[PDB]
RNA sequence: ACCGGCGGACGGCUCAGUAACACGUCGGUAACCUACCCUCGGGAGGGGGAUAACCCCGGGAAACUGGGGCUAAUCCCCCAUAGGCCUGGGGUACUGGAAGGUCCCCAGGCCGAAAGGGAGCCGUAAGGCCCGCCCGAGGAUGCGGCGGCGGCCGAUUAGGUAGUUGGUGGGGUAACGGCCCACCAAGCCGAAGAUCGGUACGGGCCGUGAGAGCGGGAGCCCGGAGAUGGACACUGAGACACGGGUCCA
């Protein structure tokens, strides 16, 4: 499996680098997101707890994931800020308030 | 109904927002303000699709709030408010500024001008007329006034171009339109195009009142002298389809 | 219909506590209107009327208020005893709270008879 | 009474007006203006045009005629002549279907050719 | 738990009635209002005052209800600073297509503005970011109103009408108006189909058909109408009010 960046975003303001992903898998199940975590820390070139983790779906039979994932300065930034899905997925809270 | 609508439908919304119109079901409806709802376009929209830094409304509100937009000068914070058409819409965290602008398409386009020109807004002013003391008062389409004169008969009849200094709401350097002077065309199905007036003769009685332009290719428009909005002598550049 | 119990509150220490009068002692008290003197010598069961005054001795009593079965309060001149509608609003009785301030309930009258429950009064000696 | 009324027109020479007309009050003239021959001129400072209008049927490629009243108020000073044009303008309601005075009163005439 | 403020009139549902200025499009209110909100200008000085909470206590199986001592606020008020509105007379300056709305002076009359903020940041308190209030003007948004044209069927329905058509004065409304009223007149309407009976939310569209045409109003969007049947007011810019009240069936 392999990662590969298309696409790249600088959000000044709160201060991350906003990414998109393309993953293979040729032969091979799904994109398997607890190798991905060791892989992460490296392609976007940040922390590994502040290196976040969100979107993919995989395409049937083609054999090519599109994605996106976050690469934060700010631990304290993220938590609060970003939708409930991700921090769950990467692994940080869960799902933000009931009723 | 019997009351303001306080919810927009998303197949209520226009295609002049350019949005998917099956998404949801809600559209983001402004709280009344300077502009009419569907010939605005949402700081919604202009955080969150427009630029991809948001990905919720929770982000886009939170956004605003700290601080990433200031229109006229001045401090907003939530993502309900109706901005204008001829407004300046200001990135201070960028440096970026935009013109809303109308296309040929009649799509609402942000219309990257450069920094020096964001301090500038024209003004072609609505109505004129007197308040107390015996001063006359500037009007705008988005509420945007002035006081103060000595009254009389002053630079025009209401077919101005002021240029508006806009942390200070100021007004500064007055100028009339003639019949050769520049004209933005901003409703009207002739829209986008900026020219040279022609003549600003017109249909004498009655409520039509033709004016007419031409251009640098020099085709001949007649629109309403509503729809002329005097840019000056030109200061904003044209809107591109 | 039912017998008076007395309640009597003293604006000295803001304490109200209550003795029982056996009903058939109040008909001295029977077409008084509000704010009328009850005397009060054989009808104390107490010897500081709980709180008070003090030995008593006594008392007289200024009339604050009554209640009715369902709890109904007098309301100052409604004639006669029986139970009259009247719209309410603010003030003794059902109260609004929420859109459109009015209501119908119908709340006892200011004539006193063995229909009061309970009279409200005042330590005013 | 005898001022101005805008579109490129007056009223008659002789022209004294009532409050129920544009030229007094709050009732003031605006916006559109409307032409036909008189039908009956029997009822007080009160004229009736009648507008001959032409409807087509796509159906049978051909035309129709329909006849709507509107009941106009004439000015007491001019009168109006039977089965030719009046020039109306509009102005905010005086009565119940009355909403329109007679401005300008034309009068022709006729025999054969 | 109590006053404040804002939503609760919206959002959601249904389409019975209604064949009409319901609805669509163009017009048009210079006859009319519009708070929250948004803009620009300016103002918030002083004095007065309460009731829950707390404390104490009665009843009803309940619903629900209480009487009193104390007491906070952007609490509730008055006065002034004015402004608003009416009315009579003079005259200019802004806007208009015109009618004529907006200016100012003067006389006499009334009503008689406003309120502030904790732990932070800005200013000296006020004030402001923030939240809200007052006055003047504008904008937006909602409500009402007028006109052109389009607006079903049965002639075994052909003549219809008494606020009914108009005039004049007036009341009442946010406001035009026989809307309501007094007086005065006898008009108004009709065969290019009036009136009456009957049926039906209307529109964008949709279904069908090569077309012409026929047929349709359903999800969905737009506008109006309703909320057991009927009648009724109050608070609010906005209800005669779809999970509010009064009352009758």
């Amino acid at each position: 499996m392999e990662i590969r960046i298309k696409e790249i975003k600088e959000n000044k303001l709160i201060g991350r680098k906003e990414i998109y992903f393309e993953i293979y898998h040729p032969g091979e199940p799904t994109p398997s997101r607890k190798d991905v975590k060791g892989k992460l820390v490296a392609m976007l070139d940040l922390n590994p707890e502040t290196t976040v983790i969100q979107y993919i779906r995989s395409y049937f039979g083609s054999y090519i994931s599109k994605g996106y994932a976050k690469a934060y300065d700010s631990k304290e930034r993220m938590l609060y800020i970003e939708p409930e899905y991700i921090l769950i997925r990467d692994g940080l809270i869960e799902k933000k308030e009931g009723e | 109904r019997k009351g303001p609508k306080r919810h927009l439908k998303r197949l209520a919304a226009p295609t002049s927002w350019y949005i998917e119109r099956k998404a949801y079901k809600w559209a983001v409806r402004p709280r009344p303000g300077p502009h009419n709802m569907r010939t605005s376009i949402p700081l919604l929209y202009i955080v969150r699709d427009y630029l991809g830094y948001a990905k919720t409304a929770r982000e886009a509100r939170k956004i605003l709030n700290e601080g990433k937009f200031l229109v006229d000068g001045r401090v907003r914070k939530d993502y309900k408010f109706p901005v204008g058409i001829m407004d300046v819409v200001s990135i201070p965290e960028t440096g970026e500024h935009y013109r809303v602008l109308p296309n040929r398409i009649g799509k609402l386009i942000l219309h990257p001008i450069s920094e020096d020109e964001a301090f500038i807004k024209p003004l072609r002013i609505r109505n004129k007329r007197m308040i107390k003391g015996a001063r006359v008062q500037l009007n705008f389409h988005d509420g945007t006034n002035h006081i103060v004169s000595i009254a009389e008969k002053d630079n025009y009849f209401t077919s101005y171009t002021v240029l508006m200094k806009v942390p200070e709401r100021e007004i500064l350097e007055v100028l009339p339109f003639e019949k050769g002077a520049y004209v933005f065309v901003t409703q009207g199905k002739n829209v986008a195009r900026k020219g040279r007036i022609v003549e600003i003769k017109r249909f004498p009685m009655g409520w039509p009142d033709v004016v007419t332009i031409e251009d640098e290719e020099g085709e001949l428009f007649d629109t309403l002298k509503e729809y002329a909005f005097v840019v000056g002598t030109d200061k904003p550049k044209i809107s591109l389809p | 219909m039912a017998t008076f119990k007395l309640v009597i509150s003293d604006p000295k220490s803001g304490i109200a506590k209550q003795v029982e009068i056996t009903g058939a002692e109040t008909e001295k008290l029977i077409g008084k209107r509000i704010g009328d003197q009850i005397p009060a010598k054989e009808l104390n069961i107490n010897l500081n009327e709980l709180f008070g005054k003090e030995f008593p001795e006594d008392v007289k009593l200024e009339i604050r208020g009554g209640t009715d079965k369902d709890g109904f309060p007098m309301r100052p001149d409604i004639h006669g005893p029986r139970r009259v509608r009247v719209l309410l609003s603010k003030g003794p009785g059902f109260r609004p709270k929420e859109k459109g301030e009015r209501r119908k309930k119908t709340v006892r009258g200011n004539t006193i008879s063995p229909e009061i429950v309970q009279v409200n009064v005042k330590l005013v000696y | 009474m005898m001022r101005d009324i805008g579109l490129r027109v007056q009223p008659p020479a002789e022209k004294c007006d009532d409050p129920k007309c544009p030229w007094h009050g709050n009732l003031k003239i605006h916006g559109r203006v409307f032409e036909g021959i008189v039908v009956s001129d029997k009822p007080r400072k009160t004229v009736t045009v009648e507008r001959q209008y032409y409807f087509y049927l796509n159906k049978y490629e051909r035309y129709e005629l329909r006849r709507s009243k509107i009941h106009a108020h004439n000015p007491p000073c001019i009168n109006a002549k039977v089965g030719d044009k009046v020039l109306i303008a509009e102005t905010r309601p005086l009565s119940k279907t009355k909403h329109f005075v007679v401005v300008a009163v034309l009068e022709r005439a006729e025999e054969r050719r």
